[PDB]
């Protein structure tokens, strides 16, 4: 269920991040972690948010009505 | 509850201020009591927050699996190499004073479940409302708006406490109070009540 | 079956069963008006003032013992000594 | 597996390979050889408690296979493969659990009753039990806000799909005395 | 407005067990060898070490909430460098020709052996203790 | 059993709950919706109608407000519908049913309620949020802790009622349990913990904390206590403030191993006028022991104050506690590197051990101990050796934890941990075990179809070798079987004693101390002459030592005789007054000698007593204290003499005997009984209070000594039982209760022989005779 | 759910006990505490 | 559904004064003042300037439960200083120490390039 | 076994002494064997010491008993309350269990006896044979919703 | 200048590390706090929803949007709704967005922050503009929507502080040290071997002189100089929540001197 709008811990915003996330493990064809650094984010408690999220809702819209 | 057996319930919450922080400005979702590990021997649970804290770092996933080679050093020894002690622990302070706390903490992610079973869901509280037509006492069940059990057990404590008087207005000004009619010669609650 | 004030065996002590008794029956006829034979240095609540109606001697009840044979010993409130 | 020393090339050895693996993967990838192409060509079997009885099992294929011809301290001590006669080898004592405990991780550095416990409550987790549980009309649904996957796993969640339907969030915690609360 | 007790002593031995700030020191007196002295000191404020030249002093002066500074320019029983307060407890008869005395600094202990002190040492709470150079 | 002696009452409320460490011992936490439901009938008077007639006002939704109003003939004006809600004019004699408010008297219950200590009154305290909170040192008498436990509370109907429960099942009156006749209430996790910490040597604080420290207990003389330093800075111990919880005219001795009014390892404890002399506070001191400052404290300045102590203690502690920060974490469960190799090499003899035993027995070179199979012999080594092989691996890592080692942290403290956690979590875990036996044969001679046939070897039948840390197949299961039949019996062992628990209740239930001093059951059939043998009250009592039954008959002597015809054995005239001007005195020898023959009959007594040897035994009133209490009291200095006369002593320890007392009849039986009943104590009595002791000991003076007797005498009346307390049931469940904490060389113990006697079996199965 | 259907009822000498022979085909853990412990059982 | 609304954190309610001066008893020249929606953050500040003036004997504060906002700030002072003007300096030194910071901040902030 | 023992000189030392444990019960022939003590010899049988010592003797054992279960477990509990216990079970001469076929049988009012186990029956063999309850029981006053024989209703209160 | 003084070390649009010396640990602290809870910030605090065929729920959609990041620069202009005289809200205390988002392709319509609209009148002055920090200039993606699925919103942006939620906290993450070596003893590592090769180095150490081996214990030396860094959500640039901190903290203060007086 959609990437979270800032980190629970925290408070730095997070949910403008995971498309440029998402693009930079595809085509940028890079690892997880570099990619998290690259978009800045910089301390575990605003890894995790990213890293552990489970994007659901591109399985709640297959759902026709 | 943590995955590892270790059930516990919200005591209170903080706010980021009042809450200790590290160092690098992260504060905790989370605080558990040390003491609730020495007996529990859920040791896997302490890993499991070294390992995740350098999974999260290093975005990779941490590997709990049971039988393998991985060894509290061999993550130890990684976590280190991502500039952190290698045992969880970091330097905190006091969100109140804003000092250093004098002993170092573990700190760490660890993957923790929201279980059923919430408070307001169990809240229960009746003062004297519906009561079954059979025995003319409260009813079961919250949903209902009974009364609380006050059985066998409860009242020889208070015959162990001595206090009588309680005792008679638990078992009766609460609950069953019944007000009946006997004959003086027959100790029979057969005496027809015509009051007027 | 009565037994005079003398030959009288039974605790001078008073029990605590005994004074929570006469603190709580004193309490609850002062929470009913009833005339106080103390004076308040400034108490409200029943049982606060008949614990001081004790404290100062000053409670017109009496406790009856019964022994276990159905004889018993009539106690005075005046009498009974509280230590506990 | 199936253990059977027929080998010229040299001792005992278990009937799958290297070469069935890439065999295997190659399926995996194109997502034809199956788990039921292993059973049939005689690469595994089917063992009740009852045939138990009669056969030696080694755990780990490798650690258990060599010849013997320095050991790492911080790893646990295993005793030794000691058998002429193995006829199977575990495909991976991790099985020997089932579903609920298999979502725990380092059970194996956890008090035994502990792990039941653990296996109670994670059925009364939250999470999403459904992708379609906005189309269900059913008693008391719990659905989580934000599911997060665990930084920590199992080999064996992959299976119990865990990571799809996470039960739990990944809190940044703290063991320490705070406020006494 | 007195002083109970002056004495050079030699530091024999300096003994941190499982204490960072805290050593207990034994040092001998110099002069009469029946004085003998057992003390709690935080070596971590007042540094101490293998045979040193001790000034000790006791008194019970220079009981009314605790104040501090302003008499920085007051009042100074401050000739010496460490200074502690304390309560006395129990006092013994080693027997023989000597007498020891017990005194706790908030859980820091001195034990002190002599004789002459029947008369100079206190029988009450207030002890100071201080120690210079 | 459900509706006639268990019913469903009304005015009862229940949710989760959770510890709250700024709330009072005896109070409890009532989330504001709950006390909006539950309801107190309060009848208008003049001493209330204004609060009275603001709270109607209130309303029924508002805290401090109410629900419904009664009047004379009976009807009830509902408060929160009613066109005339927001009128009413209150009239003396009607009834106001307002909301629980701050302070009320409540019982609140966990279950299951196998005590009386489960169902306590508390001092109500509405406040946000919905759990009940509760102080944590009231914790264990309900046995409850914060996983998610829910909690019964009841409300008092009647004035009396109310006075009911305040006056005897108050938390504060609670304190000293008469059931182990010690406190029942202690200090536990963090303030526990903490509070060690606050208390080593090497712990000082400084201005800015300790004025809050002070600050932060409420009873604070507001007196700054001078620094224990005031050199280069000013420095305080933490004993320092922490003896500002405690309060004055507290006084406690101890001595552990190493202890020597100097405890090098700041041992034993020693507290005198409420202020802690020398010792670190931990468990011993401040646990819910028997020799315990909370047992003290109860007894010598009363339940409440006592009760305060702990807030006290806590808000300190905690506060303390919450700046200095305390955690745990693997590292703490790590061993020294060289440490782990002698532990691992350790274990290797042990199977080198059990290994050579092994090829012993198989060349029937063994030699069976009588009774026993040599098979039987064969096992009984091995477990032996290994659990021995555990043992020492475990003691070999407990070493190494150095100071700073949270885990080892806590064990000091005594408030989690104990070696057993260490030694499994660092070291080897352990030998497994099922039914007693190690590790069966499910499959035919084998443990797991990964072993082979016959293989008795340690690893096979169940040695967890390895740590929890290191990790554990074959174990795995093991350890699971052995986890299991745990598990199993876990659910056994509670119904089985559940249901002694009431066999025991009904039993006795209906049996009371009468005001005869006797024991009766309804029908008045005595059961016992004197409750508990000497009509004394359970917790009014404490171990004391007889010193009359041990020592030499040399030191017996070097005691209490004293021979005034006799230049080396008489009363130095240093501590008597009239020492010079008694040596030699016929007259006052007749008595030293009719005292000291008594003390002899009492060592012979006791000695035929308690053959064991043993000397403490728990009697009322703990003269040592008294005394102690006096020492300082009437400052007695151990340099001048005493104004003592040998007949004071002597004529006056013989007189408090005769009034003690537990019965008064004038009669020749009853006489005697009353005798009886104090035979015991007053050998306890009189080997303390002896001619030399009191001189000689602890240089009592005429006006100490008087005044020791006189506090005895009442004391002592204190500790008599009550006729009302019911024996029956308080012993019904103070074998009930200890029992349920039951579950676990080769004899029937536990639940299954507890019920084996219980029920008078016959076919018990472990029989025997034990010859002499 | 998925523990659900992998779920074991066995009714009414040593039943709750983990047993040997259950290496391998039975969880070692997961069962419900008291009452039906040991008797639930989970492959 | 029993939990306060978060605003009662910072905004006095009915009959509720941001300050309230009680003389204590068990001290000489003691006041304990009690403060309103005002948590660690002010408390701890004005208790820790309170200890840079020689005048004042003591200092210290609480916050006797987490769940409302509001703490005790205790005061005592040398004869003949009143310590409500002990505390009036204190609030004022620390706001002009706070001006300071403020301009050195902005001065430097200014010297920034980015 | 240990046993201390007082020596010559006064102070309690350790004679360790020999003793047979046995596993099986027939006291009333072991003790007439020579050599042992019979003055010490014991079993745990506590039936058996009864026929054969004496009930007062039972009784000791019966307690010696209990104790030994509750202490095993390194538990304490005050004499006085296992004493009350043993004794009740101890007082009709003979040895009544806690089980229904003992104190229920016991003398007591029908009502009490209701509260247990045999209820209906119990009432049946009551109504029967006539009983008359003294209603002096706290469980029956308990069913009547009275005061009763309790801390507070055991003295009357008076004007 | 006076007491209290800053060495700004790095900056940029969100962070801004420097050195606060001269102070008291007590403040250093007070003012770390005041930051992360006290600067008032725009954060829409109630959403009207008028349609929503979506996969996500209504407050669960409202929940995002309070946290969607919203400029609040002139903030210090605009009322507290609850100190406005209007009935509810007006221009005077609020700002209202709408969001309105519709699945037109087939190819599933991402909805991000940047497509809330200001409706109401900012009355010129920089208030309630989705902040945007993205590349491609998305701010935060609030929802997702199917072939045909509707989302009509309407929110109300309101002055509020982190207290009564967290949405409205500007400050993001705090770093903040004192004492690099322990010369201050103000904590007792924890160690193996070598409390000192076992735990890091702070970059912090740099910025200080070592212990200088036997050296006594400074018994006297306080707490000075502390190496901070703010990070910044945006809704304000990071030189303000300095400020505006230190300011609001001021206030604070002064509130408690305004009160003896009114007493
Ligand atoms: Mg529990
Ligand atoms: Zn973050
Ligand atoms: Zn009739
Ligand atoms: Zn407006």
């Amino acid at each position: 269920m959609i990437v979270p709008v800032r980190c629970f811990s925290c408070g730095k915003v997070v949910g403008d991040k995971w498309e440029s996330y998402l693009n930079l493990l595809q085509e940028d064809e890079l690892d997880e972690g570099t990619a998290l650094s690259r978009l800045g984010l910089k301390r575990y408690c605003c890894r995790r948010m990213i890293l552990t999220h489970v994007d659901l809702i591109e399985k709640f819209l297959r759902y026709n009505p | 509850a943590s995955r590892h057996g270790q059930k516990g319930t919200i005591g209170i919450t903080y706010r980021r201020e009042d809450m200790p922080f590290t160092a690098e400005g992260i504060v905790p979702d989370l605080i558990i009591n040390p003491h609730a590990i020495p007996s529990r021997m859920t040791v896997a649970h302490l890993i499991e927050c070294l390992l995740s804290k350098v999974a999260a770092l290093s975005g990779n996933e941490g590997d709990a699996s049971p039988f393998t080679d991985i060894t509290v050093e061999g993550i130890s020894k990684l976590l280190r190499e991502h500039g952190y002690q290698s045992r969880g622990f970091e330097v905190m302070y006091n969100g109140h004073t804003g000092k250093k706390l004098m002993a170092q903490i573990f700190f760490g992610p660890t993957y923790y479940q929201r279980l059923r079973h919430m408070v307001d869901d169990k809240i229960h509280a009746r003062a004297r409302g519906p009561m079954q037509v059979l025995t003319r006492q409260p009813v079961e069940g919250r949903s209902r708006d009974g009364g609380l059990r006050f059985g066998e057990m409860e009242r020889d404590c208070m015959i162990a406490h001595g206090a009588a008087s309680f005792l008679k207005e638990r078992l009766m000004e609460a609950s069953d109070a019944f007000r009946v009619h006997i004959c003086g010669i027959c100790g029979l609650m057969t005496v027809i009540a015509k009051l007027n | 079956k009565a037994i005079p004030k003398d030959q009288r065996a039974t605790t001078p002590y008073m029990t605590k069963y005994e004074r929570a008794r006469i603190l709580g029956t004193r309490a609850l006829q002062i929470s009913m008006n009833a005339p106080v034979f103390v004076d308040l240095e400034g108490e409200t609540d029943p049982l606060r003032i008949a614990m001081k109606e004790l404290a100062e001697k000053k409670i017109p009840l009496v406790i009856r013992r019964y022994l276990p044979d159905g004889s018993f010993e009539d106690w005075s409130v005046e009498e009974l000594i509280v230590d506990l | 597996f199936i253990v059977e020393d027929d080998e010229s090339l040299g001792h005992k050895e278990l009937k799958v390979r290297k070469g069935h693996i890439a065999k295997l993967m190659a399926t995996e990838y194109q997502d034809e050889y199956t788990w039921s192409s292993l059973l049939n060509e005689g690469l595994v079997e089917y063992i009740d408690a009852e045939e138990e009885e009669s056969i030696l099992i080694a755990m780990q294929p490798e650690d258990l296979e060599p010849a013997e011809a320095d050991v790492d301290p911080a790893k646990r001590i295993r005793v030794s493969h000691h058998a002429t006669t193995f006829t199977h080898c575990e495909i991976h004592p991790s099985m020997i659990l089932g579903v609920a405990a298999s979502i725990i991780p380092f059970p194996d550095h956890n008090q035994s009753p502990r792990n039941t416990y653990q296996s109670a409550m994670g059925k009364q987790a939250m999470g999403v039990f459904l992708t379609n549980y906005n189309v269900r009309m059913d008693t008391m649904a719990n659905i989580l806000y934000y599911p997060q996957k665990p930084l920590g796993t199992t080999r064996a969640m992959e299976y119990l799909k865990f990571r799809e339907l996470p039960a739990g969030q990944n809190a940044i915690v703290a063991i320490a005395c705070y406020s006494g609360y | 407005s007195n002083t109970l007790f002056d004495d050079i002593f030699q530091v024999s031995e300096v003994d941190p067990g499982r204490y960072n700030k805290v050593c207990r020191i034994e040092a001998a007196s110099t002069t009469q060898d029946q004085c003998k002295l057992t003390l709690d000191i935080n070596v971590e404020l007042f540094p101490v070490a293998a045979q040193d030249s001790l000034t000790v002093t006791i008194a019970s002066s220079l009981t009314r909430s605790w104040r501090p500074p302003q008499a920085g320019d007051r009042s100074l029983a401050d000739d010496y460098d460490y200074v502690m307060y304390g309560t006395a407890y129990k006092f013994e008869e080693v027997s023989k020709d000597l007498i020891a005395v017990y005194y706790s600094f908030g859980g820091l202990l001195m034990r002190l052996e002599g004789n002459y002190r029947n008369l100079n040492n206190l029988k009450q709470e207030n002890a100071y203790l201080l120690i210079r150079r | 059993r459900g509706n006639l002696m268990g019913k469903r009452v009304d005015f009862s409320a229940r949710t989760v709950i959770s510890g709250d460490p700024n709330l009072e011992l005896d109070q409890v936490g009532v989330p504001k919706s709950i006390a909006k439901t539950l309801t107190y009938p309060e009848v208008v008077t003049p001493y209330n109608i204004d609060r009275l007639t603001q709270l109607v006002r209130n309303g029924p939704n508002e805290h401090p407000g109410a629900k419904y109003v009664i009047r004379d003939s009976g009807d009830r004006i509902d408060l929160r519908y009613s066109k005339r809600a927001g009128d009413i004019q209150l009239q003396y004699g009607w009834k106001v049913e307002r909301h629980i408010m701050d302070n009320d008297p409540v019982l609140f219950n966990r279950q299951p309620s196998l005590h009386k200590m489960s169902m306590m009154a508390h001092r109500v305290k509405v406040i946000p949020y919905s759990t009940f909170r509760l102080n944590l040192s009231v914790t264990s008498p309900y046995n409850a802790d914060f996983d998610g436990d829910e909690m019964n509370l009841h409300v008092p109907q009647s004035e009396e009622t109310r006075a009911e429960l305040s006056q005897l099942c108050a938390v504060p009156l609670q304190i000293v349990s008469p059931q182990s006749n010690k406190p029942c209430m202690g200090i536990v996790q963090d303030t526990l913990c903490g509070i060690r910490k606050l208390t080593l040597r090497d712990t000082f604080i400084e201005l800015d904390q300790v004025l809050n420290m002070l600050y932060w207990v409420p009873d604070w003389d507001g007196v700054i206590p001078t620094p224990a330093i005031i050199k280069p800075k000013p420095l305080w111990s933490g004993k320092q403030i922490l003896s500002v919880a405690i309060p004055n005219g507290i006084h406690l001795q101890r001595f552990d191993e190493g202890t020597t009014l100097l405890s090098p390892k700041d041992n034993g404890m020693l507290i005198i006028d409420g202020q802690i002399i020398f010792g670190v506070v931990e468990k011993k001191t401040v646990g819910s022991s028997n020799g315990g400052l909370i047992h003290v404290v109860t007894r010598e300045k009363g339940p409440q104050v006592c009760a305060k102590l702990f807030g006290n203690i806590q808000k300190v502690v905690n506060f303390w506690l919450l700046h200095n920060g305390f955690s745990t974490g693997i590292g703490d469960t790590i061993a020294d590197g060289p440490t782990m190799r002698e532990i691992t090499e350790t274990i290797a003899e042990a199977k080198k051990k059990v290994l050579d035993v092994t090829k012993e027995a198989q060349a029937n070179l063994l030699t069976a101990k009588h009774g026993m199979t040599l098979r039987e012999s064969f096992e009984d080594n091995v477990v032996r050796f290994l659990n021995e092989a555990r043992d020492k691996a475990g003691r070999l890592a407990e070493v190494n934890l150095k100071d700073l080692n949270n885990v080892k942290q806590m064990v000091m403290a005594g408030s989690k941990g104990s070696f057993i956690n260490i030694a499994q979590m660092s070291a080897c875990v352990g030998q497994q075990s099922v039914e007693g036996k190690r590790i069966a044969f499910g499959f035919v001679d084998r443990t797991l179809p990964h072993f082979s046939k016959d293989d008795y070897s340690p690893e096979s039948k169940g040695f967890v070798e390895n740590s929890y840390l290191r990790g554990l197949p074959q174990e795995f299961f093991f350890h699971a079987m052995g986890g299991r039949e745990g598990l199993i019996d876990t659910a056994v062992k509670t119904a089985e004693t559940g249901y002694i628990q009431r066999r025991l209740v009904k039993a006795l239930e209906d049996i009371m101390v009468h005001y005869d001093n006797t024991t009766r059951n309804s029908l008045g059939n005595v059961i016992q002459f004197i409750y508990g043998e000497d009509g004394m009250d359970a917790a009014h009592i404490e171990k004391q030592s007889l010193d009359t039954i041990g020592g030499s008959d040399a030191a017996f002597e070097k005691r209490y005789r004293v021979d005034l015809l006799n230049t080396d054995h008489t009363l130095d005239p240093s501590l008597l007054e009239s020492g010079s001007e008694i040596l030699g005195d016929l007259k006052l020898q007749v008595l030293l000698d009719e005292e000291y023959k008594q003390l002899v009959k009492d060592r012979k007594f006791l000695r035929e007593v308690f053959v064991d040897g043993e000397a403490n035994w728990p009697l009322p009133v703990n003269i040592r204290r008294i005394i102690q209490n006096a020492q300082q009291t009437f400052h007695i200095d151990h340099t001048k003499p005493s104004d003592l006369t040998i007949k004071d002593i002597v004529l006056g320890v013989k007189d408090l005997q005769e009034n003690l007392l537990v019965l008064r009849g004038k009669n020749e039986i009853i006489q005697n009984a009353q005798r009886d009943a104090v035979t015991l104590f007053c050998c306890l009595l009189r080997s303390r209070l002896a001619t030399r002791r009191v001189l000689q000991e602890y240089r009592l003076t005429k006006q100490a000594f008087d005044w020791v007797l006189s506090n005895i005498e009442a004391q002592f009346l204190r500790s008599v039982v009550h006729p009302g307390e019911m024996v029956g049931v308080l012993a019904a469940q103070s074998i009930g209760e200890p029992a349920t904490q039951m579950t676990l060389k080769k004899v029937t113990s536990g639940v299954p022989r507890l019920k084996e006697i219980l029920n008078v079996a016959k076919n018990m199965k472990t029989p025997s005779l034990t010859v002499y | 759910t998925l523990s659900h259907l992998r779920r074991t009822n066995t009714p009414i000498a040593k039943p709750r006990q983990l047993h040997n022979t259950h290496w391998g085909l039975v969880c070692p853990a997961e069962t419900p505490e008291g009452q039906a412990c040991g008797l639930v059982k989970n492959l | 559904m029993n939990a306060p609304d978060r605003f009662e954190l910072f905004l006095l309610g009915e009959g509720e004064s941001k300050l309230k001066i009680d003389p204590d008893t068990k001290a000489p020249n003691a006041v304990v003042i009690t403060f309103e929606k005002e948590d660690h953050t002010l408390g701890n500040l004005i208790r820790a300037e309170l200890l840079n003036d020689r005048k004042v004997l003591f200092a210290a504060y609480k916050v006797e439960h987490p769940f409302f906002a509001r703490f005790k700030l205790r005061i005592q002072t040398t004869e003949g200083y009143d310590p409500k003007d002990a505390l009036k300096n204190a609030c004022n030194s620390i706001i002009n120490k706070l001006g300071a910071l403020k301009t050195n901040f902005e001065t430097e902030w200014n010297l920034q390039t980015l | 076994y240990d046993r201390k023992v007082p020596s010559p000189t006064g102070e309690y030392v350790k004679e360790p002494e020999w003793v047979l444990e046995t596993d099986g019960v027939n006291l009333s022939e072991v003790m007439t064997v020579p050599g042992i003590d019979p003055t010490r010899i014991y079993t745990n049988s506590f039936i058996d010491i009864m026929e054969v010592l004496g009930i007062e003797a039972g009784r000791a054992a019966l307690y010696k008993e209990v104790y030994n279960v509750i202490a095993s477990d390194g538990s304490y509990v005050n004499y006085r309350h296992m004493a009350l216990l043993v004794d009740v079970m101890t007082t009709q001469g003979g040895l009544t269990s806690v089980t229904r076929h003992g104190f229920n049988r016991s003398n007591t009012g029908a009502l009490m006896r209701c509260s247990f186990e045999e209820t209906v029956e119990i009432l049946f063999e009551a109504g029967a044979s006539a009983e008359l309850d003294d209603c002096r029981g706290v469980s029956e006053n308990v069913i009547l919703g009275q005061m009763a024989p309790i801390g507070t209703g055991a003295f009357d209160v008076m004007i | 200048e006076e007491g209290p003084q800053v060495k700004i070390r790095e900056a940029s649009k969100d962070n801004v590390d420097f050195i606060l010396s001269n102070v008291d640990l007590a403040m250093a602290n007070s003012l770390r706090r005041v930051m992360i809870a006290e600067i008032p910030t725009l954060a829409i605090d109630s959403v009207e929803v008028e349609t929503n065929t979506t996969v996500l729920a209504d407050e669960f959609i409202a929940h995002r949007l309070g946290l969607i990041p919203l400029q609040s620069m002139d903030i210090e202009q605009l009322e507290y709704s609850r100190d406005c005289f209007c009935e509810d809200h007006c221009d005077k205390c609020s700002v209202v967005l709408t969001l309105q988002a519709f699945g037109e392709s087939e190819s599933t319509t991402n909805v991000y922050s940047k497509d809330l609209v200001i409706v109401s009148n900012l009355m010129g002055r920089n208030i309630g503009h989705p902040i945007i920090q993205d590349k491609e200039g998305n701010g935060v993606l609030i929802c997702k929507l199917r072939k045909g699925q509707e989302l009509k919103l309407t929110c109300v942006a309101k002055k509020g502080i982190a207290k009564e939620h967290a949405k409205w906290g500007p400050a993001a993450a705090i770093e903040f040290e004192y004492d690099p070596w322990n010369k201050l003893k103000h904590t007792d590592y924890w160690y193996e071997q070598d409390s000192a090769k076992e735990w890091p180095q702070s970059k912090n150490c740099e910025y200080e002189d070592p212990p200088n081996e036997g050296d006594p214990f400074d018994y006297k030396a306080q707490a000075d100089t502390f190496y901070m860094n703010v990070e910044s959500v945006g809704s304000i640039p990071v030189d303000q929540v300095v400020v505006r901190g230190i300011d609001t903290l001021q206030k604070k203060v002064a509130s408690i001197l305004l009160a003896l007086t009114q007493m």
